[PDB]
RNA sequence: UGCCUGGCGGCCGUAGCGCGGUGGUCCCACCUGACCCCAUGCCGAACUCAGAAGUGAAACGCCGUAGCGCCGAUGGUAGUGUGGGGUCUCCCCAUGCGAGAGUAGGGAACUGCCAGGCA
RNA sequence: AGGUACUCCGGGGAUAACAGGCUGAUACCGCCCAAGAGUUCAUAUCGACGGCGGUGUUUGGCACCUCGAUGUCGGCUCAUC
RNA sequence: UAACGGAGGAGCACGAAGGUUGGCUAAUCCUGGUCGGACAUCAGGAGGUUAGUGCAAUGGCAUAAGCCAGCUUGACUGCGAG
RNA sequence: CUUACCAACCCGAUGCAAACUGCGAAUACCGGAGAAUGUUAUCACGGGAGACACACGGCGGGUGCUAACGUCCGUCGUGAAGAGGGAAACAACCCAGACCGCCAGCUAAGGUCCCAAAGUCAUGGUUAAGUGGGAAACGAUGUGGGAAGGCCCAGACAGCGUCGAGUCGGCCUGCGCGGAAGAUGUAACG
């Protein structure tokens, strides 16, 4: 479960999330699994979707994860009333914009990559589709 | 010198102060009222600002 | 051997080109040398389809526009975020 | 449970009291601010606060000047 | 008039670094002495004074050179004022404004006043 | 400085407790992916890590109706979907 | 420019830590050096403010507002265009 | 010597920030000038107040669960204090501001088969689900359109060497299908 080791502030504004993406090319192999909507992607989200993808190819080959959860969210616990300050931070989101690159593989054949990317988009909150490097 | 025809056809209810100041300083009271006026950039600056609910007469 | 078909643009700005792209074509320029830049139009199939291949993006290609043609490089594309699809492309006079 | 927050100062209405071209006074403050992120140009002081004002009548005037790229305000005698 | 140098400015990286070369009649610099005017929380290092044997080594100036910094279009993209619309957490259309980054490219500053040397 | 369940007046649905309402975090019920369990065998039967909904049934949030009164838990009688 | 929104501070200090004149320029690291060590003082180099600011944070600061020294009381009284 | 090794620094590549900024809009705001328009719409002084419980909707946000017909700000609109027409019915949405009379006419939003005023209008397409007239991940030879590709009279694909004309599966896209259970009565087009 990734999280920020340490940070200047414990919490943040909710805000928005407009825009599309950053970050938008395979740049580090040669296959790549591309967010299509938009949304939010947990800690546990991307736990969850790089171990179905690590067992697929049999811990071989290369996987790289472009995003990071960085944005903590807080919760109110239950039977609490509202106001008496912001609540508890609870778990870490990344923010996805159309267009990011979340996961990339390399060392391993495309069709065996277009199946552990599928098992690995079932894991998902965001629609999703697979993209292959290009050269410019 | 030249001088164009402005008629407002929407009605001014509910819109921004900015637009119905440019409304007053057209002259036009009403839906419907025509008013002409010299043709100048100034006056075309009016138009422009208010062009979903005027029509002009060239 | 890659011939491409272009006309020049009468149109310029954000208006213009995401009409372009709702037509099925999409917008270009040609720069380089001491010419002044060209922005022309491309058809977006046909393009869409030569560009798959490596030698797209390294062979000397031209580009026919109001029947001159000119010896060009690709230089930069600009690629739909998620779609399959081009935005623009650069090109420089080789 | 309660907040350790809660806290906040009075606003202090700094900023740019006369732009650029405004015709001033002697006496009149044109900018008031922490610290010197414009500097005094000719027929302008700096206050105790760095409370820039004009020392003679005339137009305001800003501009950019020396080896720092730094910002200037000036009167303009009129 | 041209070349070179010193001083005071304009301008504030297209003007700054780096690398390579180059200049001593003059100017500049290092330099030579110091009982002194003056100076070191010690030191003539610095500041200061009295000088002119030496050297352009350093510094400085000048010339060269894209390894950098810096500047930088065109086109597209992002955003957005007004009006309208949708499947409304977000977008689209008409119109106006239109970046940032990146690309091609540019680029080894330019200039005023006075003074001195040389031709 | 306190107490009032011995209490009292003027007010408020401007403001709580019951029931209604809005909401659906929580709850409950479906579903998607399939790690595995199941001698072998993912899908007879279970389904980890995660994902998407439905209901308005729980615990709650809100304070919109009622404070010039909309009587409570349980039982009994009678029910209806 | 609000919330029982998100984060920190004050209820002083200083006759110099104030005035002025003259001067000065940081952190950190590397190398060599008696005791001496990760870190003391010395020398050189790299670096270029990554330091400093009586005390929070922000805006400032090299012409320094940062550091050092001499002399000092303008930490003056009455007023004051704007 | 060796690393299961860990590796800071620096170099290269990739993201993120309300309390980061070597960049940086649109708007808004301040000032000056000019025309046209506006019943001085501006400022000052004086007589009289009311009001200091706001609501919803749009946009930019904090809070809450990007829950609430929730809560707290900014800004615009309407209600409040505003009738008429539309949205079945519906303060706050859309159109539009009612001085009075008319058994005249033209329009707005929204509409034109009957209830119920006006096209059973014209032309070209799509849908077969009463979808239209409630909903997701996800599932599928539904069906329309488009650009490519593989194989094929040197006989493909299916069936069983035969057989003789197409065949295969990706991509993008329009409309539909399943996913889809609630309580008095059809009851999710009035
Ligand atoms: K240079
Ligand atoms: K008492
Ligand atoms: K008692
Ligand atoms: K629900
Ligand atoms: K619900
Ligand atoms: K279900
Ligand atoms: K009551
Ligand atoms: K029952
Ligand atoms: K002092
Ligand atoms: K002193
Ligand atoms: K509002
Ligand atoms: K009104
Ligand atoms: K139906
Ligand atoms: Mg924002
Ligand atoms: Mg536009
Ligand atoms: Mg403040
Ligand atoms: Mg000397
Ligand atoms: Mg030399
Ligand atoms: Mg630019
Ligand atoms: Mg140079
Ligand atoms: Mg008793
Ligand atoms: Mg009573
Ligand atoms: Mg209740
Ligand atoms: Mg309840
Ligand atoms: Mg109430
Ligand atoms: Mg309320
Ligand atoms: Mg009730
Ligand atoms: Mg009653
Ligand atoms: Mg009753
Ligand atoms: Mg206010
Ligand atoms: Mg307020
Ligand atoms: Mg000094
Ligand atoms: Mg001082
Ligand atoms: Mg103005
Ligand atoms: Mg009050
Ligand atoms: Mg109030
Ligand atoms: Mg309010
Ligand atoms: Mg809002
Ligand atoms: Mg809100
Ligand atoms: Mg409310
Ligand atoms: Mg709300
Ligand atoms: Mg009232
Ligand atoms: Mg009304
Ligand atoms: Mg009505
Ligand atoms: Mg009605
Ligand atoms: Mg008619
Ligand atoms: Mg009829
Ligand atoms: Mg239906
Ligand atoms: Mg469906
Ligand atoms: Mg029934």
């Amino acid at each position: 479960m990734l999280q920020p080791k340490r940070t200047k502030f414990r919490k943040m504004h909710k805000g928005r999330n407009r825009g599309l993406a950053q970050g938008t090319d395979v740049s580090f192999g040669s296959f790549g699994l591309k967010a299509v909507g938009r949304g939010r992607l947990t800690a546990r989200q991307i736990e969850a979707a790089r171990r179905a993808m690590t067992r697929a190819v049999k811990r071989q080959g290369k996987i790289w994860i472009r995003v990071f959860p960085d944005k903590p969210i807080t919760e109110k616990p239950l039977a609490v009333r509202m106001g008496k300050g912001k609540g508890n931070v609870e778990y870490w989101v990344a923010l996805i914009q159309p267009g990011k690159v979340l996961y990339e593989m390399d060392g391993v054949p495309e069709e065996l990559a277009r199946e552990a990317f599928k098992l690995a988009a079932a894991k998902l909150p965001i629609k999703t589709t697979f993209v292959t490097k290009t050269v410019m | 010198a030249k001088t164009i025809k402005i008629t407002q056809t929407r009605s001014a209810i509910g819109r921004l102060p900015k637009h119905k100041a440019t409304l007053l300083g057209l002259g036009l009271r009403r839906i419907g009222h025509t008013v002409e006026r010299e043709d100048t950039p100034a006056i075309r600056g009016m138009i422009n600002a208010v062009s979903f609910m005027v029509k002009v007469e060239e | 051997m890659f011939t491409i078909n272009a006309e020049v643009r009468k149109e310029q700005g954000k208006g213009a080109s995401r009409r372009l792209r709702a037509a099925n074509k999409f917008p270009a320029i040609i720069y380089g040398g001491k010419e002044a830049p060209l922005a022309i139009e491309l058809d977006h199939d046909k393009v869409m389809n030569m560009q798959a291949k490596a030698e797209f993006y390294s062979e000397v290609l031209t580009i026919v526009v109001d029947g001159k043609e000119i010896k060009v490089k690709a230089q930069d594309v600009q690629r739909h975020p998620y779609k399959p699809k081009l935005q623009h492309i650069d090109f420089v006079r080789a | 449970g309660s907040t350790r927050n809660g806290r906040d100062s009075e606003a202090k209405r700094l900023g740019v009291k006369r732009f650029g071209g405004e015709s001033v006074l002697a006496g009149s403050i044109i900018v008031r601010q922490r610290g010197t992120k414009f500097h005094a140009g000719a027929n302008v002081g700096c206050g105790r606060d760095h409370t820039l004002f004009a020392k003679a009548d005339g137009k305001v005037k800003f501009e950019v000047k020396g080896p720092k790229n730094r910002k200037f305000i000036s009167i303009e005698a009129e």
